[PDB]
């Protein structure tokens, strides 16, 4: 069967405008395990994105944690785009503080 | 745990079709086709995990495989070549590691069958000299003028085959070494006691199974169609 | 060629022992099997070794397996004429049908038969259907005698061949000579070096 | 607390010839190894990952796995041939195998295989067996796997003996990190439903109404958030945790 991903963008430390921080994208509950994850700064691919090794939970769900350093400003937006076999269009989930 | 193969010996022409068949009544799911070649171990051509399945092996090219049923597993050569001249082994197996092997099949592929000829068999009787000197009696059998070198020679005493006191030439010799597609000759010997030979009720017989053309093969020449056949000679003992 | 055998061929006198080698790189190595194959015939299994360090024995055959060394030896004690065969080494890489067998190209063993009571003689034998035809039979010679081919092309001579009259426990070499040429049994094996004591009847 | 050791293996067969197999090893909620298809050896993710095994011992254990992985790939491929046309690519196999350590000297090991997302096979006792819900055709693969006595012994040993030995060793060397205590930072916010954003804490159990899931940070710490759905003038978030030490958030 095909499980649909569950995308979660969130902050590491408390977000304050202008102060450096870590932005996590946590994708889960997807099957098959092949997947493509992007982290975007105002809709533009952030280049040096770190990825954890893929793994799975006790219920066999796959999951991976993409993350990147970032500085949140008032105007700048941040999203996480995921392409997967279980959905036609790629899914983009924007960060909301 | 038996595994049979038919035919045991085959002669084919380049471009012709050849089907090698293997039967097994062990109810084994798994069957395998190999070919044995001098300087090489057995090499896996095709194999089957059950009815309807065939799987390409290590050297599948030039062969197709057919598994119509659990019992049978065929090796097919649609456009045969001289390089498919070999000895083909089929084997079978269940979930375990052992494979049980068939007795083999010798295939010979020639360019043309026009030089194929069955043997002229002759039986030479023991020597009064040998009897008096040894109290033994060596019969000798001589298959001649045949091509290719695919024959099985057997000795038969009163309708039952004998093996003790027999030996047959390992390789048959060429009648015309200089000529390329030369015919062959093969000798064999049966040694029995003087008493046994001296008995006029003991009927001796040297048989040669020749393998040649099938009834399906074509033949346009003058010579009688050199088909797979038996040729034999006989003698009765005497005091 | 992940399975290699040694020697390629060997010739022993009957009664002597011999050892055959099998070395391999096959991985993993579940079991090793030794087949005997008679000239013309097919594959008879002698033993199969399974353990990391294993030792089996089937009659006069016995064998060893060492998986650390990936090496096996087949020992034949008190060879007999019927041991003249080709001995093949096969390594299997699983303990189930999911495995592939890996075959060595074998080792040829020829055993030379012990002739206790040699009695070299050349008899003439006549055809049963056409007496005018005949052949010459050089027989009852020991294994120290060789038989070389015919000098004349039109003359035909076979290699020696040993037969076993089992019931009498009696063995005897024999070559056949025939031609359609000036051809007589006395002058039949002049290309060969037969014994001086050879018997030519009448 | 009684920790669980998990080796997680995920292999993918896209078709007859293409394949890959990647693994990861956890002890509780902390990664101890990685072994990717690209790599030829298992890789430590922590200083103590080797536990109290020797180098000799570990080289002997890793070679078993190096052989296992190559063998595994081919067997899956042959088992697909056995069952086909009933089988078809793409195929996804997963394995979770390890042992959970209880008080005293007491373990319970496991080896659970899943096929195409669903748990169907486990190693139990001396042999492979299918679990309830599994499709009947697996009986043939099971018969074949159970034919392989050598594998069975090796699994029996790994599960019965080596796992709990190794993990008891791992737990000693990993005491430092496993018992480590990190403080939670929590920040208040609200969207149109209040939200309390606890983050950075370790170990997992935390007393943070409507809870969410435990989300992981990249530095091996935990993120959590509890919602609370106009009437804000009499509320503030509170959290209890091990690392605080009698001082709540
Ligand atoms: C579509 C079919 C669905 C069926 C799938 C369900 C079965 C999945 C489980 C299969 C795993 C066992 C497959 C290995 C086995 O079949 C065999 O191929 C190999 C090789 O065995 C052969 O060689 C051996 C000597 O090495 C013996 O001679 C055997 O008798 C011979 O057959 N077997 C092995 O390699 C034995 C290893 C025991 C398996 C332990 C599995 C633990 C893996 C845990 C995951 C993991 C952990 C840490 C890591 F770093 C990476 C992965
Ligand atoms: C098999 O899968 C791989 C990757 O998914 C692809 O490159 C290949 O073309 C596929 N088909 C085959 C090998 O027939
Ligand atoms: C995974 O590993 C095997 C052996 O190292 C290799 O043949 C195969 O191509 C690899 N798969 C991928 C997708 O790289
Ligand atoms: C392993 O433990 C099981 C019980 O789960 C037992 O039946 C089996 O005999 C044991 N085997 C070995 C080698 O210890």
């Amino acid at each position: 069967i095909q499980k649909t991903p569950q995308i979660q963008v969130y902050s590491r430390h408390p977000p304050e405008n202008g102060k450096p921080n870590i932005l996590n994208c946590y994708v889960t509950q997807f099957h098959p395990p092949h997947i493509e994850i992007q982290m975007l700064k105002n809709g533009k691919k952030i280049p040096k994105v770190e990825m954890s090794d893929m793994s799975f939970s006790k219920d066999w769900s796959f999951y991976i944690l993409a993350h990147t350093e970032f500085t949140p400003t008032e105007t700048d937006t941040y999203a996480c785009r995921v392409k997967h076999a279980s959905m036609a269009e790629p899914k983009t989930v924007y960060w909301d503080r | 745990a038996a595994v049979t193969q038919s035919p045991r010996n085959k002669v084919a022409v380049t471009g012709g079709k050849v089907t090698l068949s293997c039967n097994q009544t062990n109810n084994h799911n798994n069957m395998y086709w190999y070919r044995q070649d001098t300087g090489h171990g057995l090499r896996l051509i095709h194999y089957s995990y059950g009815a309807g399945s065939t799987e390409k092996g290590d050297i599948p090219d030039g062969y197709k495989a057919s598994r119509p049923s659990q019992e049978n597993f065929s090796l097919i050569l649609e456009l045969a070549t001289p390089s498919q001249t070999s000895v083909y082994f089929c084997a079978s197996g269940d979930e375990g590691y052992t494979q049980y092997f068939g007795p083999g099949t010798r295939l010979l592929v020639l360019e043309d069958l026009r030089n194929v000829t069955p043997p002229k068999v002759s039986l030479f009787e023991p020597s009064k000299a040998e009897i008096s000197h040894t109290q033994k009696a060596t019969l000798v059998c001589l298959a001649t003028g045949f091509y290719p070198d695919h024959v099985e020679l057997s000795w038969w005493v009163n309708g039952k085959e004998v093996h003790s006191g027999v030996c047959t030439d390992p390789q048959p010799l060429k009648e015309q070494p200089a000529l390329n597609d030369s015919r062959y000759s093969l000798s064999s010997r049966l040694r029995v006691s003087a008493t046994f030979w001296q008995n006029p009720r003991n009927h001796f017989r040297c048989q040669v199974q020749f393998y040649g053309l099938s009834e399906n093969d074509e033949w346009t020449q003058d010579r009688a169609k050199p088909v797979t056949q038996i040729v034999s000679a006989e003698a009765w003992g005497r005091a | 060629t992940q399975v290699e055998q040694s020697p390629q061929s060997l010739v022993v006198r009957q009664g002597e022992n011999c050892v055959l080698q099998c070395n391999y790189s096959v991985t993993p190595d579940n079991h090793l099997r030794w087949f005997k194959q008679d000239t013309g015939k097919g594959l008879v299994s002698l033993t199969v070794l399974v353990d990391q360090k294993d030792k089996t024995s089937n009659g006069r055959y016995s064998a060893t397996l060492d998986k650390d060394a990936k090496h096996s030896t087949l020992h034949i004690t008190a060879t007999l004429l019927d041991d003249t065969a080709t001995y093949i080494c096969v390594v299997g890489d699983r303990g189930s049908a999911l495995g592939r067998l890996h075959f060595g190209a074998g080792t040829q063993l020829i055993v030379i038969p012990d002739i206790q009571n040699p009695d070299p003689a050349v008899y003439q034998l006549r055809d049963s259907k056409s007496s005018d035809k005949s052949v010459c039979l050089f027989t009852d010679f020991d294994s120290q005698t060789n038989v070389s081919q015919s000098k004349d092309s039109d003359v035909y001579i076979t290699d020696k061949c040993v037969l076993d009259m089992r019931s009498m426990d009696f063995k005897s070499n024999s070559a056949v000579a025939w031609s359609n040429k000036d051809f007589a049994c006395a002058n039949a094996f002049n290309n060969s070096i037969i014994p001086e004591d050879t018997f030519f009847p009448s | 607390k009684n920790y669980t050791f998990r080796c997680l293996q995920m292999s993918s067969f896209a078709n007859r010839s293409w394949s890959r197999t990647d693994s990861v090893v956890w002890l509780g909620d902390l990664q101890t190894h990685r072994w990717s298809n690209d790599s030829a050896t298992i890789s430590f993710t922590k200083p103590w990952s080797q536990g109290k095994l020797s180098n000799q011992q570990w080289e002997k254990l890793q070679h078993m796995f190096q052989v296992y992985r190559v063998s595994f790939t081919r067997d899956i491929q042959e088992l697909v041939k056995m069952m086909s046309p009933k089988e078809d690519y793409p195929i996804e196999i997963q394995l979770s195998a390890g042992c959970e350590m209880y008080p005293g000297n007491a373990s319970e090991s496991f080896l659970h295989v899943a096929f195409q997302g669903k748990y169907v096979v486990r190693f139990w006792g001396t042999s492979w067996q299918t679990v309830p819900g599994a499709p009947s055709w697996l009986d043939l693969p099971i018969k074949v796997l159970n034919a392989d006595q050598g594998t069975s012994a090796t699994v029996q040993m790994l599960l019965n003996d080596t796992c709990p030995l190794f993990v008891r060793g791992l737990l000693e060397a990993g005491k430092s990190d496993l018992e480590k205590q990190e403080k939670p930072v929590a920040w208040l916010s609200s969207v149109p439903q209040l939200v309390c954003h606890v983050s950075g804490f370790y170990p997992k159990p935390v007393w943070v109404t409507h809870r969410g899931d435990f989300l992981p940070n990249a530095d091996e710490t935990w993120y959590l958030q509890a919602t609370l759905d106009g009437e804000e003038a009499g509320l503030a978030c509170r959290v209890k945790h091990s690392s605080l030490g009698g001082q709540d958030i």
